[PDB]
RNA sequence: AAAUUUCGGUUGGGGCGACCUCGGAGCAGAACCCAACCUCCGAGCAGUACAUGCUAAGACUUCACCAGUCAAAGCGAACCUCAAUUGAUCCAAUAACUUGACCAACGGAACAAGUUACCCUAGGGAUAACAGCGCAAUCCUAUUCUAGAGUCCAUAUCAACAAUAGGGUUUACGACCUCGAUGUUGGAUCAGGACAUCCCGAUGGUGCAGCCGCUAUUAAAGGUUCGUUUGUUCAACGAUUAAAGUCCUACGUGAUCUGAGUUCAGACCGGAGUAAUCCAGGUCGGUUUCUAUCUACUUUAUUCCUCCCUGUACGAAAGGACAAGAG
RNA sequence: GAUAGCUGGUUGUCCAAGAUAGAAUCUUAGUUCAACUUUAAAUUUGCCCACAGAACCAAAUCCCCUUGUAAAUUUAACUGUUAGUCCAAAGAGGAACAGCUCUUUGGACACUAGGAAAAAACCUUGUAGAGAGAGUAAAAAAUUUAACACCCAUAGUAGGCCUAAAAGCAGCCACCAAUUAAGAAAGCGUUCAAGCUCAACACCAAAAAUCCCAAACAUAUAACUGAACUCCUCACACCCAAUUG
């Protein structure tokens, strides 16, 4: 079955407890599966965000449209919708309890994979719909593969190790040079100076 | 405003100053290196074999002939005992200069269909070349000896 | 020239609130009644009388023959001969031909088919503006009847809302009333669109 | 029928809906700590003795107080479990231990209702209806990969699922100065500005044989009708010209005007209400001030119709033009 | 001379200290306690403190000797504060919007000084006067992505299944191999074949309504200018709302 299985919202067990919208699930690197698995290409998420059922449907349609059913195969790398997003009625005073359930969504972090690819095909044969879906996503995406992933990682490592700038970001954050921690965040010390809410700074060290 | 936002939140003054001061500074090459300093073996073997078996090889400039014209030429060359050859020039120039054939060096250039042979073909070839409205025979090569079309037709008369 | 007030707000209020829809009162029932009225009006329009061209249009109902239903465009290769004459080529079924003739004779088009075993001829000389105006007036009367039915439905809904008004927030009552009014306006707009389409089909 | 009184509090303005005491889970993640019109689970108790007896060093203590919690021992017999699980003063019964609350408006007046558009007064934009202001949930405009139509033909044209940029013109959303006053819509004279341009000027394509058409760019120097109704811009219709365009101007302009009604006192119609009064229900009519102080101001080419072009180019026929001059 | 949680005001000079966790209240426009602050006095430990100590279902926090210091407890008084706003992070509801409503840690504003244009909340900086003195903290935005290596075509043939038909692209199979040296065909166009290319060989981002808004220069040597911050001659009690001494 070299095709993306059908995705549907509202799981078989809709949680009734209205959980609070937490932003920590978007901040930070992709703690979940980051490397490839039983494949060769993937869609590296260069920025946090969200994914709705329509997004998954459009991605599945675009993949099934241009894809060889006897030379490639893709596997889902994101679970089904679950995060309850309670949206109040457009036109009411602030207050009066919490809104009811509206739609589910699967959060995503930076450096997370969405859909994978396999088979004895080159990266150029995928590049098309790869970059297409990447531009469709609601966050900064880009076509990435094993070789290209390793290449960009080595390039980032070389840039970090050869940075002529005697002063870096972590060296100033952890050590607290000029007491700038008052503006910085507690998570910045754990991570690097490349994150900011959800975006990603691949050019910055 | 909340921590995470759909748009790019404006960073603090000190935050922006730190981000700008902690920018990446690549190296500065003082000189930059930009301003600093298989099948070919089979081709060579075939060219050497041809040179060793070129008792009466000819050279032309067959290019204006269509596919059907080339087929008709091959049929004519099969009628009277004689074969045709088509090899590159990049791999033939080194062997040309190495075989002491200096007169043939400036000849081979661009397009040229060689016609190797062994048996006498002085009249049939002349007729096959006259049947068309072209005379690309830019001096053949018999027993490794320089000779123009005049000498060729003279030997043919004999 | 905007006249575009809040409607998506009411739609979202109706979609989100589930307990209210389950208690006050039955949005599903209201929508079902509205759709049933719309379908009844559409049937009254496309089933009373109209110069419906193309044999595929007349292909509707016919008495069961030999324990098997049948229609026009099903087994016969019909071919429009002229606007004043239609051809028929049954599949060797005199009983089905007689059944179709009987079903067509009971129509309101005032036809006089000339059957000849398997061939049928249903000519139509021409139609003047009198029949068109009569059909337009009948469609207007049917639209008025549908409007009266929607009025009765909305009156029942308002009576229910009033019965359930004491121990209920007056704001929610007013919002439900506005939603019902918007639904009635949308239904009236759909009915007017259907009437205009029917008038265009009749005259055009 | 007379005599006194009241009509408790929260509500992202007030009523309505719901709540008014206490315990636990996340917010509050590792001494304590903190918010509920943020999402939940429970209780005004439940089962055996009656040493659940009399005394008393030291402590915790719901962020105060009142109220609550643990306890070496001393005398007397031995050879309680649970998490909220509740009730202060006065007063009453009681020879006297002891007891008395859905005071739940639960730190608790001994018992008190509905309306005021007939209202008065002290104040509040701490707190509303029109604005201004900020957002852009809703809409419009442009672009990005083509999904799908368009007879072959995604990109003449329409255009789903999404993202990227501009809007505060509609509905709200927040109440930030303006309730010791910003006079509320249309309709009259006057119009200033912006083009997401209806038309007069110029181009590219076209499902351009021509007009009639469609699309994209520039051009705002100008024009943008006459009337029948409902108070309502909006809302239907008759005839015009090439067109009867959108938006901001404190829903442009009431110290220029208007009262049709929108905020008032009376009445009527149906309803709510035992009654007074009310439907944000419908109409009968409802005093519109200003004597100018200041700032500022107060005199410079557009279109349509007609004539040679006429039935021309264009076809298969119908049909039917370009420019220029003149009235 | 009523009362009134309510509007208004509450008279000369100068010095000093001087911003609050919360609870109850027929209550959140008002009152009390607590907490902050002021005066006179008796006592000794007040803060960062170092090994360690402090739970099964990340920044952190408590005690903490030497060590910097001179601050802290109590007694007796009594007025004043007990509606806050913004910024960085954890957040909570809202639309992962609002100069949107509420907490936790720090700063600022209610208190002057030098700047970011006119700014409360942003950066730097506080003990108060003179001099026609000197040295410094914060302090001036940068930047223009799109061509392209454009030479050149025999055939076992229309391979087989269905397709009256797709033979090379309605659908499936293997995809050989002769041209001297390369597709049972990667696009375009055909009902269908016809025609045109290619793979390869031979040099090869912008738009809203009064009118756009600081003049302005790429080419004389990195250092200057820039406070009430520090220093220089003198003497110093002489820059906080309410309240207090
Ligand atoms: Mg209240
Ligand atoms: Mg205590
Ligand atoms: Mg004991
Ligand atoms: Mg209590
Ligand atoms: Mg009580
Ligand atoms: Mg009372
Ligand atoms: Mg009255
Ligand atoms: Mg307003
Ligand atoms: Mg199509
Ligand atoms: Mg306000
Ligand atoms: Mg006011
Ligand atoms: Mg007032
Ligand atoms: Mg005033
Ligand atoms: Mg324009
Ligand atoms: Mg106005
Ligand atoms: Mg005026
Ligand atoms: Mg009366
Ligand atoms: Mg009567
Ligand atoms: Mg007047
Ligand atoms: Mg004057
Ligand atoms: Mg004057
Ligand atoms: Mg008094
Ligand atoms: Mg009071
Ligand atoms: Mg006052
Ligand atoms: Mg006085
Ligand atoms: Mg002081
Ligand atoms: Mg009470
Ligand atoms: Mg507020
Ligand atoms: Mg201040
Ligand atoms: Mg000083």
């Amino acid at each position: 079955k070299p095709k993306l299985r059908f995705i549907e919202r509202a799981p078989l067990v809709p949680k009734v407890r209205r959980e609070p919208k937490n932003l920590s699930d978007i901040r930070g690197p992709s703690t979940e599966a980051t490397e490839f698995t039983e494949g060769n290409f993937a869609i590296l998420a260069l920025g946090g965000g969200y994914l709705h059922w329509g997004h998954f449907e459009m991605m599945r349609l675009t993949i099934n449209r241009s894809m060889d059913p006897k030379n490639m195969f893709a596997i889902w790398r994101v679970p089904a919708p679950f995060k309850p997003i309670t949206r109040k009625s457009v036109g009411h005073r602030m207050g009066g309890g919490k809104g009811a359930i509206d739609h589910y969504v699967t959060p995503v972090k930076a450096g997370r994979l969405v859909v994978e690819m396999g088979g004895r095909c080159e990266f150029e044969e995928v590049q098309g719909f790869l970059d297409q879906v990447a531009h469709k996503l609601p966050f900064a995406a880009k076509a990435v593969s094993r070789g290209t992933l390793e290449k960009m990682r080595k390039d980032q490592e070389e840039r970090e190790r050869n940075n002529q700038n005697p002063w870096t970001f972590e060296r100033i954050a952890t050590a607290n040079m000029l007491g700038i921690r008052k503006v910085l965040s507690p998570y910045d010390l754990t991570h690097k100076g490349k994150y900011w809410g959800k975006f990603y700074m691949p050019k910055r060290v | 405003s909340k921590a995470v936002t759909r748009h790019r939140r404006v960073m603090h003054f000190q935050r922006q100053k730190l981000m700008a001061v902690t920018e990446y500074i690549p190296p500065k090459p003082a000189i930059h290196p930009s301003c600093l300093p298989g099948l070919i073996r089979l081709l060579r073997r075939e060219i050497a074999a041809v040179f060793q078996d070129n008792r009466m090889i000819a050279v032309c400039q067959n290019v204006a002939l269509s596919a059907e014209d080339k087929l008709l030429m091959r049929h004519q060359l099969r009628k009277h005992k004689i074969l045709m050859k088509v090899f590159p020039n990049q791999v033939l120039k080194p062997f040309l200069e190495d075989s002491k054939y200096q007169n043939l060096l400036p000849l081979f250039v661009g397009h040229n269909m060689l016609l190797v042979s062994e048996e006498p073909k002085v009249k049939e070839m002349v007729r096959i070349l006259r049947t068309v409205p072209f005379l690309p025979l830019l001096g053949g090569c018999i027993d490794d000896t320089i000779l123009s079309r005049q000498g060729f037709i003279n030997y043919s008369k004999l | 020239k905007a006249k575009a007030k809040g409607k998506g707000q009411s739609q979202t209020r109706v979609n989100i609130n589930a307990a209210l829809v389950e208690d006050i009162i039955n949005l599903e029932e209201v929508n079902e009644e509205m759709k049933s009225v719309i379908e009844a009006l559409k049937d009254n329009f496309n089933k009373t009388l109209n110069i419906r061209t193309s044999p595929g249009s007349l292909d509707k109902i016919a008495v069961v023959t030999a324990d098997g239903k049948l229609a026009l465009n099903q087994i016969s290769q019909i071919s429009m001969k002229s606007p004043q004459l239609i051809l028929v080529n049954m599949a060797s079924f005199p009983e089905c031909t007689a059944a179709a003739i009987k079903a067509i004779r009971e129509s309101g088009m005032n036809l006089n088919p000339e059957v000849e075993g398997t061939l049928i001829r249903v000519p139509i000389p021409q139609v003047t503006r009198e029949h068109r105006e009569m059909l337009v007036k009948l469609a207007k009367q049917n639209t008025n009847k549908a409007k009266d039915s929607l009025r009765k439905v909305r009156t029942n809904s308002m009576n229910k809302l009033k019965k359930s008004k004491d121990t209920v927030s007056e704001d929610t009552i007013r919002l439900i009333e506005k939603q019902i009014s918007q639904m009635a306006d949308d239904t009236v707009a759909e009915l007017d669109r259907h009437l205009a389409v029917k008038t265009k089909e009749l005259l055009g």
